[PDB]
């Protein structure tokens, strides 16, 4: 019965899959053996609903990178995951001098080696992130969108001058730690429409939960 | 070199495991946190907040969902008549799903504690009468009629006097494991049963609304627990 | 809001409204002298001390009222039903808790009371010429209770106009809903049968008829939850 | 405390007694605006019925905190919630119930307490003026309940 | 009866009913560290600390509810509107007071609450295919508020069934009318804009529909009066 | 490694911001300053001329 | 009102843009993927007028290098900025053994990485720089020109043996710190003719400031 499983850190812990990069040898998606992933903790489906229980949050995260082949095979390919601190520019080519700039923390690891993990501190220049922003950050509709909440950008890529020899799939897991929440708000009860705002189906409004026949009949 | 033998679990990644790893930005000093009013430290704080219990969870129509918040009482009803009835199932589907308590439980596998439903009469001021709220612990089916219902824990509520009464549910334990179709979730089993009866007919003077509504507010008591996490959430994030 | 939790049960009842303790006595076990002096009666503290929530009864604009008979009501469903069936002698106090889920747009008043040795009496034929002692349905109405046919005379020629002279509690919708009564063991014998003699009866009558302007759920559910305080049994079978 | 004729609409001779109270009923749906008046103890309006008001007329200027009370006289069996809200000088009467609540208000529940009291912070009839020719110190500070 | 008088205003509100202090904190000024360290922010105690009484909204048998956005609501009318317009940075607590003038022959219940960062979301087209962020009418509804279109989901897919998890207060007509809430400055920044970002929203919804036997004034006036507690500004323009 | 989470404003260049950065010439000892008559320390000195 | 905004350091601080190098892939200007910029704090227009308020100044500077493509794009190209201490010779080719000489501080950074910044100490062998020199430093006109005031030379270039793959634009920002001024002199009131001396239009002399109709009419 220990009320410890109901804390905030015990509610928001656990490494969840938030990203899945894909470097097919040949095809459409990521045709340059590299891709840019913007840290988005909603990469985990049911996470949005959860964090959105509060108005202000603060936390750190431990990202883990489980990469393999689509088959699930291990291969002797060396990778480089780079981190783009919100504010610095991201790579655009397979050798944009971006991967070169030190102020962009990179971490080389082979697929042979166990998953790579690193910790991103609470970025935001604010006191805390905030899932809601009732205004405009002083043409276009810039409502509800809160600026400084950007945690950064991970840029995965196969080390080396030439393309990779095998197809690769990098899965990105992130567990948030040391959490502080504020201003609890009602629990979402209408399906989500966009990752952006809280819009909902303006006719397809369903009841918070299942319904019955008569109020007297159980 | 100092002698070491590796034990199983080496090179292993456990999603729950929480040791550590270096900071991507060593010299970064995360803007200090200032003071934000009303911090939460344990969801259980929330589980004790009264939230509207949709006991009248019948109208499903789109533009009626607002009625689910309250059930009614009126002249048409005669003494003894059963007004409404629901179960003490904070977890499971039903009227509890509207409450914050309920919604949180869904994020948990098992639990136990005492509950606390409150009933608010919103009728006229000139309205008077007695309603008999009664709880029947697990087992004993919903009392046949008002009479027999009274022979067990009940509270005669009189709105002529106090315009809002609170009933305490002794204890409900959603721990008695089960295995329905395939969703072998720890089924309540411990479904108490709150029934509200018309002790007297609805009484009002000429000039007042001959029908009023009652809002229900639930919430768990201090001694509430929750064990095991379950991210069951039908409302999921969709890519634009 | 504050949910009481005594057993594998958890009722989310009000924080602590007003409860009428019957005849001013908390049900207790026993000094050291009974209908068994070289027979130390085992006191079920196990699963015999949890919350039971009887099938909610529906209150209509016309309900005449209901009643249950203790200890019978529970000898049915429950492990307390297990005890009352496999044991000879019995002594146990109680604690009933009747709740009413309705809206501020309804109205009514329920008189909830405990009446020791509640002996029923049917019509006695039709007009009054048949010594027909009521059915085994009115003497022990299981856990689903039974309805009054003549609420005014409580089915026993006694006026309900005076029922308040018993441990009672009112449930006026515009003022409350939950009502509680702690019943102590009342009998002319320390240990009595828990299967044939019903120590008392719980009545719950609509004194002020239920009502609602048209359009509100017409049936208000009355939820009776009860807890066996200080169970006692002697000699199993 | 004196009876505030908030319902100062019926002027008919044999109805003047209705001016003493306004009504609430089944016909009204959630959100609906029930009534509304100003915090003008002096000036014509519903306040003229109160002793307070009538005395002010015997004075040129004033200031202080007020205190309106509301008594539900309906049945006993009647229940429900009414939301009383005061909007200080300026901010026009809230568009709808929602927005009204985002400012000082009190949710009144007659199911429970059969009589609630609202305090008007302060009203100052000192902001001089000069209408047609009756240059009387006009309120200006008309709160809005 | 007892009229509070803080400013050239004088509201004749009840003597001292119950007021819910938000998140348990009285709005205060500031220690000695902010978004301005060599910029001592002037604290308007002058006419920025008086009573404002928004144009009373009329409650009908059908009102879906209303809402206002702070600090916007007042940047309009008032000398506090003067400040919020001619200043860059802003920090201020509050104190809303919603009153309801109705008779004992009416009935209803209003849930009045404060919801930080109240982000609206219109229909999103009609059925749900248009990233149309709500108009400049729903993001900052001046001092006359705005009506909810979907009260059940508070216009933001959140269930009102749980709104009480915010600083709230009920207004059940048969029991009261005036309700009060003291809001403290809630933001993730010491000093924030007082013209673009609305620190929160005040909602006031009819949970128990207004009603009256036919013949009573059908519209009950809801008077919202508010007072800016501890205004703070930095750098004029 | 000691635990760190990066806050917004990382990798950011604010023209006004004035933290620091290493000297291009570490061992360089800028010829000491001697005494120059009439130094100014705050333009306001001038505004009174 | 705190008289701190009127100090000298609060008057002369703030990173200003003083240089903008340009390495077009192909064209006229800097046809060798490199260029030599002489530290000139007048790279900032209104700076001349300001510093020239005094006769003697002393300060250090923090240079910041914001490089990208003409479009403003980030790319995986590695650069090398080198510093030529006044006294050492500057590069003349895309591999003059100049970039090799250690006594010429170089700083490699990729465009991926956030701007590069470094601090140049008060160079001059004098007690202070001096905007005015009424004489000649003991054919040609060497008047007004003060020798030792040379802060150095930054030499930007795309790392590597071959030319760059994308066009580049390196913007150089410099904020001076720890300032000491001496001998205040009248504020320039005639447009500037050359970066060299204080010559002015010998006929196009305008009044210090706007003029009016009559001295009695305001």
């Amino acid at each position: 019965h220990s009320t410890a499983e109901t804390t905030l850190d015990s509610f928001f812990s656990r490494a969840g899959l938030v990203g899945e990069i894909d470097l097919p040898l040949e095809g459409t998606t990521n045709p340059n053996g590299y891709a840019n992933w913007d840290i988005d903790i909603t990469g985990y489906a049911q996470m949005r609903r959860k964090v959105e229980l509060f108005t202000y949050m603060r936390f750190d995260a431990e990202f883990t990178f489980v990469a393999c082949t689509p088959t699930g095979g291990v291969v002797p390919q060396l990778l480089q995951y780079m981190f783009v601190p919100p504010g610095a520019p991201k790579p655009d080519s397979r050798e944009s001098l971006a991967w070169q700039t030190a102020t962009n923390p990179s971490v080389f690891v082979k697929l042979s080696d166990p998953p790579a993990q690193v910790s991103v501190p609470f970025m935001s220049p604010a006191s805390a992130y905030q899932w809601f922003y009732d205004g405009y950050p002083t043409k276009d509709l810039e409502y509800g969108a809160c600026p400084n909440n950007m945690m950064g950008t991970f840029s995965v890529r196969t080390v080396g001058t030439s393309k990779s020899k095998y197809p690769l799939v990098v899965r990105i897991y992130m567990r948030m730690k040391h959490v502080r929440a504020w201003i609890p708000r009602p629990m979402r009860n209408q399906n989500y429409l966009f990752k952006a705002n809280p819009n909902y189906a303006g006719n397809s409004i369903k009841p918070t939960g299942a319904s019955r026949t008569a109020i007297t009949t159980l | 070199g100092f002698p070491t033998e590796l034990k199983p679990g080496t090179n292993q990644f456990l999603t729950t495991d929480d040791g550590v790893s270096a900071p991507i930005l060593p010299n970064f000093y995360p803007t200090p946190c200032i003071h934000i009013p009303g911090e939460v430290r344990n969801l259980l704080e929330l589980c004790q907040v009264e939230t509207i219990l949709e006991v009248n969870n019948v109208p499903t129509n789109a533009t009626s969902l607002m009625e689910r918040l309250r059930f009614p009482v009126s002249a048409q009803a005669g003494k003894g008549e059963l007004c409404a009835v629901f179960r003490a199932d904070p977890g499971r589907s039903g009227p509890w799903q509207s409450t914050l308590l309920g919604q949180l439980c869904g994020y948990y596998t098992q639990w136990s504690g005492s509950l606390e439903v409150t009933f608010m009469f919103t009728g006229s001021f000139m309205a008077t009468g007695k309603m008999l709220i009664a709880y029947t612990p697990p087992g004993g089916p919903l009392p046949k009629d008002r009479a027999t219902a009274m022979l067990g824990t009940h509270v005669i509520w009189d709105f002529g006097l106090q315009s809002s009464v609170t009933l305490v549910i002794p204890w409900i334990s959603n721990t008695h494991y089960r295995a329905h179709a395939r969703d072998g979730v720890f089924d309540y089993y411990t479904t108490g049963l709150v029934s509200i009866w018309y002790q007297t007919n609805y009484v009002v003077p000429i000039g007042a609304p001959n029908t009023a509504y009652i809002i229900a507010l639930a919430a768990a008591q201090k001694n509430f627990t929750m064990k095991l996490c379950k991210d069951a959430s039908d409302i999921l994030q969709t890519g634009t | 809001v504050a949910q009481l939790t005594i057993g594998n049960s958890t009722i989310t009842t009000q924080e602590a409204a007003n409860i009428i303790v019957g005849y001013g006595e908390w049900p207790s076990y026993c000094s050291d002298s009974d209908a068994t002096a070289v027979d130390k009666p085992t006191r079920p503290d196990v699963s015999v001390n949890r919350f039971y929530t009887l099938d909610t009864k529906l209150w209509e604009k016309s309900s005449k009222g209901w009643y249950w008979k203790f200890p019978d009501v529970l000898t049915e469903t429950g492990v307390f039903g297990q005890n009352a069936q496999f044991h000879y002698l019995y002594r146990s106090g109680f604690c009933i808790h009747v709740q009413c889920n309705a809206s501020k747009f309804h109205q009514g008043a329920l008189l909830v009371a405990i009446l020791p040795e509640y002996v029923i009496g049917t019509v006695a034929g039709g007009t009054g010429t048949e010594d027909s002692h009521p059915p085994y349905k009115q003497t022990q109405p299981g856990a689903d209770g039974f309805e009054l046919q003549h609420p005014y005379v409580l089915d026993a020629g006694i006026p309900i106009s005076q029922l308040t002279v018993c441990p009672h509690q009112w449930i006026n919708l515009r003022t409350n809903n939950c009502a509680t009564i702690i019943v102590p063991y009342i009998n002319a014998l320390p240990f009595d049968s828990a299967l044939n003699h019903c120590n008392f009866g719980l009545l719950v009558v609509p004194i002020s008829p239920l009502d609602y302007d048209q359009g509100a759920t017409p049936v208000i559910p009355i939820t009776i939850t009860l807890a066996p305080m200080c169970s006692e049994f002697a000699g199993l079978r």
